[PDB]
RNA sequence: UCGA
DNA sequence: GCTTGACAAGGCCCGTCCGTTATGGTATAATGGGAGCTGTCACGGATGCA
């Protein structure tokens, strides 16, 4: 659908619960995961509880059960009576999340051990304070009331609980231990009032402790503000991931190719129906607590292996992939399968210069032209009447037919085709162009495009580009074409200029050779009658020729205003003698002193620049 | 030969490890183990005693001080230049006109001094790239 | 011999390193004392392999041997000695080339410098305070002992844990007030004892263990401490640590080799207190001193003691709950933790790498690696600028210019051409000795183990010397301490032996390398190990001498051993006589493949009737030609731009490279299939395939698998493989379409092994290896056959080719002979090069080169030049310009020398006829053909395989993937203002399983469709988030509503 | 002659990010349009909003 | 590991 | 343009058969665990230590 808006905020265990329990035709919902089995080892079918089970998740193939009895499409949006399994789609497994219900609660490792230590911050404790209480190393007092020297919130160590049960003060002393305790510290707090008493003590005797109560008041003014309650940041009711972002598949050795997610699961669940098994037999107490502290650090390793404590491995010596591993790293679900992706349509090869050619051209290969341009040559194929469907389509392409490559002659032209060499530093990297097909195997590639691209022939691979819809063609063609790209984007300087080997033929041609003559010190009736006399063997490239042009806008190095030389002729004319040009005065004529190198360059430009 | 972390620090905001700029603009006339700078202004009445270990050389040569001129012959703190143009232009101005000159320092310090080093490198980079993530830092 | 590094140290293996082993791990105990088992490790057997070495590769299996040692079981009061053989375990056994055989493929072990154990001190200044001195006792394999010093007189020791005071650990190891501060100066010891109390030999281990085992016990102190330095089998200083001992605190005492003696930790405290009285030497880590190198007899003795450490405790669990006697000891012995222990090392190791065999010199070059990187030695992000340099004492032993570029660059290095590496693992070079200014010449060398630093004074091998006489030089430029300096030639002491001892073996294959800039040498020796090996290959013209020496050290030439006279020759053995059983067989191999898909074809020299040496070539590699190396062709080049065919380093060649088989490479690639059993049903190989005609059932014997000698093009069948399928889940379409025509679908799937795009040879085997044969097979797997296709590859356009001086190239056009230019004979161009990168990158012994090859083709001598010289500019400019005069004087070849200019020519034009107006360089070029192929770099995609989670396309050439649009890739579309082209890339194009439907439909159906749906990818980090306790959602603003959006639904 | 016909619609328009798309809802009316048996392979739709477009711009 |  | 008896074909349904599978038990005495970290550089908080 379409939304507006995404609003983030911390799960309440009633939000939790609301995902994994659905509504069946029955008394009760099935919606909760209790066993760790998985699949069963004789068939390839799932159990009826478990972390890939059907009655919670949905049918493992599509309109089939997981007993039997229903395999056809007839049933749609019923439930099996016999087994559970509703009989729909296979794609709803991917979309729904069951839960395990917890014996204890357990701390979240973000609000925790993350910076800067939010639980800590409501509690009006340490870092390390609250570190002991959780994990099951000290006790904190919850009711100091009545007794001789006892304070609220103050860690008794396992000797010194001991002096207090010997001495029952004489009155009603309550402690806790593990995150009992701090889920019942946070459950009786005074969220409303203690907002208006941490405000009085900023303005009155601040001190260097007044940041330390200001963001104090930032943590506890939002939640207010979002009507959320101290106490959802203990969990007690855990999400579960839907199967199919933990796939499990067989290779074709026979083994199983599972995930480090079904390896963490597994630890909740046994050692959550051991913490069910001992607190039912009536367990010693020395085991009930070791129990509750290893559920701790099973979810925490869940959430963020190695945050807290060391981190665990499996089979392999490696870190195990915990659900915060996913999406933080360079590899992780962000900067790899969402900012970046693999796209359909898409191909490479090696580079070689075209020259001969245009720009906004490019060349590529016949055998990589009929697979990006593969869905245009068919619907041309059955437009023209020579196949009728897909299949006789197919066949006809990889049969190597000459009439195909008379198809995809007609179909490349005015197609736009992107191209990409990476790394992509600036936005000119990527440009499109009007491909041929050519003879080889490389992309002929401009050598005006070079600096563009940043690519040099002894090895650069660029990845080749196919838009499909008629409004990226248009964009590719009237904003991304090579043509239009002459100015670079950080300055306003060109890149799209002779760079190596024209400048050196330019440099050449407009020399001056004071040996190789043959000729110099003639004179020529304007620029056609030296073009003529280059292609005879009168001139050479370098010869002193005396030119007829009659413009005045003549640039030079060095250039000069004043006369030397002053000649006068009869009846008043006077010669203006200059270093390099010959006025006639009373303008009659102008010669220059030139080459015929200068002329063959001056004429590139007459009949580039005016058309 | 310090190019590319040079640029990196200064779009960082980091603090070097020398910093010594004055709070006011007064005339200071220098009457020279350490050499020591007596700063009186003779528009106003309050001195003022500016720390100056001996591992700093001397940049002003006498009646010549800005209201944020540093003694450094060195790198210079961009933090140092908004708290000087900011606390000395609160009291005669308004707030909002004393945060608008002690930000337009700080901004003219950081484009004069990332086009120094690119200049030095010999790198054509024009000044309208540059203050756009100057205007997101300020 | 080249290859001593990994001959020695597998030698060292088989007779010092699996016999100390033994006698660490024997004997054993019970926990009672009834029984003991002890090992008898020096009469091992070491039986026979079961494969062959060629028969190994192609069966999937490794050349391995069975080991069994004698076995005494004793008893302690009943007396009885029961001695049987018991296996041990799997020792894949190194072949004659040096190299292993792992799992069918070649595999070698390169050698991991690490530091040498011992003291190292190092003045460390932590903040802008006083001056302090560290130190760090590193052994073989145990904790570490690292004293420091404080400010005002505090010298503590920290044994990954909190320091301690000196006099704590200095009292617990059992010492007296007396016997420290006799050799101690002891007055820098009072403020350290001021500040620590002053225990007694009982009052410092109750102290020592509150702070490391944070209740104190008497015993457990005592057993805390032992356990880190004094017991056996957990600390080991190692044969080279007692040495480095010795030497650094100079100590008396020696072969001690497995306690920490207790005397040394008061010497290494004692040369600490002095480092601040100005006397002592601080050490370096990057010096090769105290760096040592670990090799094949190194790197298994330390698998067999973490393999015999598991074995120890599955024998004392077998001892005890056994109580009854007469069991037999080849039951106590369980091989399974030892036999996975060397599978890992050999197979699963990082440091055990993939064999490069492109050419005889990558496969020298490979065996001799030096890499700093391993399971101890450093890592990818721990590595420095420090690290990454050329220390001053790694002349003549580290080659300075090959290292490979990129992300290890200087982390993996090469050994020089003379280096060698001693039983400690220092490397070594051999230096001459000079008395009184004569360089004696004469008797051995003295091979120098880095110790001439700060003791003797080394001259190179460039210095001008007399015949026995004296040194011609006055000025000797030397290096003493790591700095150069020129002193007078009687006071020097040791040169060098050769000038191509400070580069490696395959540096030296680069003529004129004093001409190189050292960056363009970095790479033409990289170059020269990617050549691969051509149809015909020819020796150099301008060849350095030394490829004879690499071509016999390379195992690849069949050498002579028996001198004497050959008898049969033919194209697949040489059968010889011995002389002063008389008839050995030399077997040849002919087209085997080789692990970068080349050939190993070797090819016979000798004749019928001719007397061979020890030492003499018999039959060259693929490679090789007669005797010396060859891995490209002599051709003719022009340093000429053609119109833009030659303008950023692009190659121009011509026609007649194509039809003279002219860099024409032969390359074999291997298919693999396999009848697996399915659940369902077996599968099994059949010729009656469905839904495959004629077509394709040509080149089958009734068998479905393709006969030998046929010619497969892409798109063929080379195995016909069925696979039963049971889904029985029909569309109601294709019922009605099966309906009407009949032909009832069957229940079996076409699987058959195809050729893939762009793919075509000639099929040369298809050995096919299956069950009740006598070979072993893979679990799930019925029938294994193996399709070798060999074809033959010219050179076309877009190859990629190089020289010997990093003037790599890709050619862009071949042009025909009629189109290039010709010289004034009339012999045509091969080449047309750039000109343009010459002068900037200082390749100038390329232009050197070229021209004394032209010099070599017109006179047939075939030209010898040794690097670094003799006489300055009379040996590379008047060597090339005299010898260019000496074929200009014969009668025939006047036109080949100017004296205008001496190094140029005049080259006519192809096209027109007409000269051209400047003098062109010619010469004879050596290019060779590397392994970047235009072949395997062509790969594209319409819609192939998806992925598994984000249901986003693969990547990959060999599974058909689609390209990288990467977060840069965005951010040029982003500047740009394609924003739906920005849509279409990350919706239509990946990660939709309903967009990509509608996409596809509308080209074929020609109607385009807007307004894509949501990609699968942001629909999976939903339910990521919330599955981590975050209740996050989308929902919409509209008036009146706000209401969660079902994204998944 | 198209890529000059293309900067002569790019100019004098004041926005070259809105005439493109003017572009390509005129090329899918141009598709629609011919859609009978006659399929100009030079001429695409494409390429016909653009010419047609500076035609009537002058 | 190797190419840009 | 429709209709009826006849002949097998085959899917569920309901019994038992035996391989498969979950559960409980065994009585000399036995009583605190191993396996690496020790060569990266810079910045920003957070303790903690006077
Ligand atoms: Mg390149
Ligand atoms: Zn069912």
């Amino acid at each position: 659908p379409r939304f507006d808006y995404v609003k983030i905020a911390i799960a309440s265990p009633e939000r939790i619960r609301q995902w994994g329990e659905r509504t069946l035709p029955n008394g009760t919902v099935v919606g909760e995961v209790t066993k760790p089995e998985t699949i069963n080892y004789r068939t390839l079918k799932p159990e009826m509880d478990g972390l890939f089970c059907e009655k919670i998740f949905g049918p493992s193939k599509d309109w089939e059960c997981w007993c039997g009895k229903y395999k056809r499409v007839r049933h749609r949006g019923i439930v099996c009576e016999r087994c559970g399994v509703e009989v729909t789609e296979s794609r709803v497994r991917r979309h729904r999340m069951g839960y395990i219900k917890l014996a204890a609660p357990v701390t979240h490792v973000w609000y925790l051990k993350g910076i800067p230590s939010y639980l800590s911050i409501l509690l009006d404790m340490a870092l390390r304070d609250v570190e002991q209480i959780v994990y099951f190393n000290a006790y904190v007092v919850l009711n100091p009331g009545n007794a001789s020297n006892l304070q609220y919130k103050q860690l008794l160590t396992e000797d010194q609980w001991v002096e207090i049960e010997d001495q029952i003060e004489l009155e009603g002393i309550e402690v806790g231990i593990g995150a009992e305790a701090v889920q019942r510290l946070l459950a009786e707090l005074q969220l409303e009032e203690v907002a208006e008493k941490l405000r009085e003590e900023i303005l009155a005797s601040k001190g260097q402790k007044r940041a330390k109560l200001i963001k104090r008041l930032r943590v506890i003014d939002n939640f207010i503000a979002t009507h959320s309650q101290a106490e959802w940041m203990t969990l007690d009711v855990i999400p579960v991931i839907p199967p199919d972002l933990r796939p499990m598949v067989q290779l074709d050795g026979g083994r199983f190719a599972t995930s480090d997610l079904n390896d963490l699961y597994r630890r909740v669940i046994n050692r959550n129906n051991r913490l069910a098994r001992l607190q039912e037999i009536l367990a010693p107490e020395i085991i009930v607590r070791n129990e509750k502290r290893m559920l701790q650090e099973a979810v925490d390793a869940l959430i963020d292996n190695g945050r807290r404590g060391r981190t665990v491995v499996g089979a392999n010596n490696r870190a195990l992939k915990s659900l915060s591993d996913i999406i933080e790293g360079k590899q992780g679900r962000f900067r790899q399968n969402l900012l970046g992706k693999r796209v359909d349509y898409s191909g490479r090869s090696v580079i070689v210069v075209g020259p001969n050619l245009k720009i906004y051209q490019c060349g590529l290969p016949r055998e990589m032209a009929i697979e990006l341009f593969q869905p245009f040559v068919i619907h041309r194929l059955i437009k023209l009447g020579i196949v009728n469907n897909i299949k006789a389509a197919k066949k006809l392409i990889l049969k190597g037919d000459p009439q195909i490559w008379s198809v995809l002659e007609e179909v490349i032209t005015g197609h736009p085709v992107m191209l990409n060499r990476a790394p992509t530093l600036h936005r000119l990297g990527i440009q499109a162009f009007e491909p041929i097909l050519v003879e080889g195997r490389a992309i002929q590639l401009h050598p005006l495009v070079c600096p563009a691209f940043n690519a040099d022939f002894d090895g650069d691979q660029m990845a080749v580009h196919v838009p499909l819809s008629l409004e990226a063609q248009c964009e590719a063609r009237l904003l991304m074409l090579a043509c239009h790209n002459v100015l670079s984007p950080a300055t306003g300087k060109p890149i799209v200029a002779p760079s190596q080997d024209m400048v050196l033929g330019c440099y050449y041609l407009t020399a001056e050779n004071p040996n190789a003559q043959k000729g110099a010190g003639r004179y020529f009736a304007g620029i056609e009658d030296a073009l003529r006399a280059y292609d005879h063997g009168q001139v050479d490239l370098h010869s002193q020729i005396w030119i007829r042009h009659l413009d005045e806008d003549v640039v030079t190095e060095k250039p000069d205003t004043e006369v030397i030389k002053t000649e006068d002729l009869g009846d008043g004319t006077v010669m203006k003698y200059y270093r390099e040009r010959k006025i006639r005065e009373g303008i009659i004529t102008q010669y220059i002193q030139t080459t015929p190198g200068r002329i063959i360059y001056n004429k590139t430009i007459a009949e580039a620049l005016v058309f | 030969v310090q190019g590319l972390p040079r640029i990196e620090e200064l779009l960082e905001a980091r603090k070097p490890k020398e910093a010594c700029v004055l709070a006011r603009a007064p005339g200071v006339c220098q009457v020279e183990e350490s050499v020591d700078i007596k700063v009186v202004e003779d528009d106003g009445t309050v001195s003022e005693y500016p720390l100056l270990p001996g591992q700093n050389a001397m940049v002003t040569d006498g009646q010549r001080i800005d209201v944020g001129h540093a003694l450094t012959d060195g790198y210079n703190n961009p933090h140092e230049i908004l708290d000087v143009f900011f606390s000395y232009y609160v009291d005669k101005d308004g707030c909002y006109q004393a945060a608008l000159r002690g930000l337009q320092a700080a901004q003219k310090f950081l484009v004069n001094e990332v086009q120094t080093v690119y200049q030095s490198q010999g790198v054509d980079i024009s000044d309208k790239h540059i203050e756009v993530i100057v205007r997101q830092m300020t | 011999d080249l290859i001593e590094i990994q001959h020695a140290s597998f030698h060292w293996f088989l007779e010092e390193g699996l016999i100390e082993e033994l006698n660490s791990f024997s004997p054993i105990s019970d926990y009672t004392g009834k029984l003991e088992l002890h090992f008898l490790g020096k009469d091992y057997k070491l039986k026979q392999p079961k494969y062959d070495v060629d028969e190994s590769k192609r069966r999937d299996a490794s050349y391995s041997v069975q080991m069994y040692v004698p076995t005494r079981l004793i008893n302690k009061e009943t007396g009885e000695i029961k001695e049987q053989e018991v296996f041990i375990g799997d020792l894949p056994l190194m072949t004659e080339r040096g190299t292993f055989i792992i799992n069918g493929a070649e595999r070698v072990i390169v050698n991991q410098i690490v530091r040498s154990p011992g003291v190292y001190y190092k003045k460390e200044l932590d903040k802008n305070g006083r001056r302090t001195y560290s130190a760090s006792l590193i052994p073989n394999r145990g904790a570490w002992l690292k004293f420091e010093t404080d400010k005002n007189g505090l010298v503590y020791v920290r044994i990954k844990t909190r320091k301690l005071s000196a006099q704590v650990l200095l009292k617990a190891i059992g010492l007296s007030d007396n016997e420290i501060l006799d050799s101690l100066h002891p007055e820098f010891y009072q403020k350290t004892l001021d500040k620590e109390g002053n225990p007694t030999e009982e009052e410092a281990l109750v102290e020592l263990y509150k702070k490391l085992r944070p209740p104190p016990t008497v015993s457990g102190g005592q057993q805390l401490l032992e356990s880190r330095f004094f017991d056996p089998k957990r600390y080991d200083l190692g044969r080279v640590g007692r040495y480095k001992l010795n030497k650094k605190l100079r100590l008396n005492e020696a072969d001690t080799t497995r306690v920490l003696t207790p005397q040394d930790i008061l010497a290494a405290i004692n040369y600490l207190i002095n480092l601040e009285f100005d006397v002592g030497t601080t050490d370096d880590i990057d010096h090769l001193g105290n760096r040592r190198v670990r090799s094949v007899g190194e790197l298994l003795q330390n698998q067999i003691r973490v393999g015999l450490n598991r074995l120890e405790r599955i024998i004392r669990e077998r001892m005890t709950v056994s109580e009854s006697d007469a069991l037999t000891p080849a039951s106590l012995v369980n091989p399974k933790p030892l036999v996975a222990a060397i599978k890992e090392f050999f197979g699963s190791s990082q440091l055990s790498q993939f064999m490069d065999q492109t050419n005889p010199l990558a496969e020298l070059t490979h065996k001799r690696r030096i890499s700093a990187l391993g399971p101890g030695g450093l890592t990818r992000e721990r590595a420095g600028f420090a690290v990454r340099d050329i220390h001053p004492s790694h002349h003549g032993r580290i080659c300075p210019v090959e290292t490979p570029e990129g992300p290890n660059a200087g982390l993996i290095g090469s050994l020089a051409t003379c280096a060698r590496v001693n039983d400690y693992g220092f490397i070594e070079t051999p230096y001459f000795r000079v008395e009184s200014g004569r360089v004696r010449k004469d008797l051995d060398p003295v091979y120098l183990t880095a110790d001439e630093e700060d003791d003797m004074r080394v001259a190179p091998g460039d210095i001008p010397t007399d015949e026995e006489g004296n040194i011609i030089g006055e000025s000797v430029p030397i290096r003493y301490r790591q700095e150069f300096s020129t002193t007078s030639p009687e006071q020097v002491d040791y040169v060098a032996v050769s000038p191509v001892q400070i580069i490696s073996v395959a540096t030296s294959m680069i003529p004129f390398l004093e001409h190189d800039d050292a960056n363009r040498a970095l790479m033409g020796s990289n170059m020269q190990r990617q050549a691969v090996p051509l149809l015909r290959p020819e020796r150099p013209l301008v060849g350095t001498g030394l490829e004879a020496q690499a071509a016999r050290d390379s195992g690849m030439v069949i050498v002579s051993r028996t001198h004497g006279i050959v008898t049969y020759v033919d194209a697949t053995e040489i059968r010889v006589q011995p002389h002063s059983g008389e008839e050995i067989v030399y077997p040849i191999q002919k087209y085997q493949r080789s692990n970068q898909d080349t050939c190993l074809n070797q090819r016979p020299l000798v004749y019928a009737g001719e007397d061979v040496v020890p030492g003499q070539v018999l039959a060259d590699g693929s490679a090789t030609e007669g005797g010396e190396l060859a891995l490209g062709q002599n051709i003719l080049v022009a340093y000429m731009p053609w119109e833009g065919y030659n303008y950023e380093d692009a190659i121009l060649i011509s026609e007649r490279l194509v039809y003279d088989d002219v860099y024409t490479s032969i390359h074999i690639e291997k298919f693999e299939i396999e009848a697996r059993q399915t659940k369902l049903g077996p599968e099994e190989i059949t010729r009656e395939i469905p839904n495959v005609g004629e077509d394709a059932l040509r080149n089958l014997d009734e068998h479905g698998i393709i006969r030998i000698g046929a010619w497969v093009e892409s798109g063929d069948i080379l195995v016909g493989k069925v696979t039963p399928k049971g889904e029985a889940d029909q569309p109601p379409e294709e019922k009605l379409l099966r309906a009407i025509f009949g032909e009832k679908a069957r229940d079996v799937r076409d699987n058959s092994l195809r050729v893939p795009n762009g793919e075509k040879g000639r099929v040369v085997d298809v050995r096919v290896f299956t069950r009740e044969k006598g070979d072993e097979l893979p679990p799930g797997a019925n029938m294994v056959v193996r399709i070798y296709v060999a074809q033959k590859r010219k050179i076309q356009v877009g190859d990629k080719m190089a020289g010997r001086h990093g003037n790599k190239g890709i050619i862009s056009r071949i042009l025909p002979i009629e189109d290039m230019p010709y010289l004034p004979d009339g012999r045509p161009i091969d080449i047309a090069l750039n000109p343009l990168g010459v002068p900037s990158r200082m390749n100038v012994g390329q232009v050197f080169e070229c021209l004394l090859g032209w010099a070599g083709e017109n006179l047939g001598v075939r030209f010898k030049i040794t690097p670094f010289d003799m006489y300055g500019e009379e040996a590379s400019r008047d060597t090339v310009h005299g010898l260019l005069e000496e074929a200009s004087q014969r009668p025939n070849k006047d036109w080949v020398f100017n004296e205008n200019h001496p190094g140029k020519i005049q080259v006519f034009d192809g096209r027109t006829g007409e000269p051209f107006d400047r003098p062109i360089t010619v010469g004879q070029a050596y290019m060779l053909k590397l392994v970047h192929l235009v072949d395997d770099k062509i790969h594209a995609r319409s819609t192939g395989p998806y992925s598994l989670v984000t249901q986003q396309p693969l990547g990959g050439k060999a599974q058909q993937g689609g390209q990288r649009f990467g977060e840069m890739e965005v951010w040029a579309l982003e500047a740009y203002g394609a924003a739906y082209i920005l849509q279409e890339l990350l919706t239509v194009k990946s990660d939709d399983m309903q967009g990509r439907n509608e996409a596809l439909n509308a080209i074929v159906k020609g109607k385009s469709i807007p307004r894509p749906g949501t990609p699968e990818s942001f629909k999976v980090l939903m339910r990521e988030l919330q599955s981590l306790g975050l209740d996050i959602a989308a929902h919409k603003v509209q008036l009146s509503e706000d209401g969660e959006s079902a994204d998944a639904e | 002659h198209i890529i000059y016909r293309s900067e002569e619609l790019l100019g004098a328009a004041s926005n070259r990010y809105n005439i493109t798309v003017r572009v390509a809802k005129r090329a899918k009316e141009n598709r629609s349009e011919d859609f009978d048996s006659i399929d100009d392979p030079n001429m695409k739709p494409a390429i016909r909003a653009i010419i047609e477009m500076s035609d009537e711009l002058t």
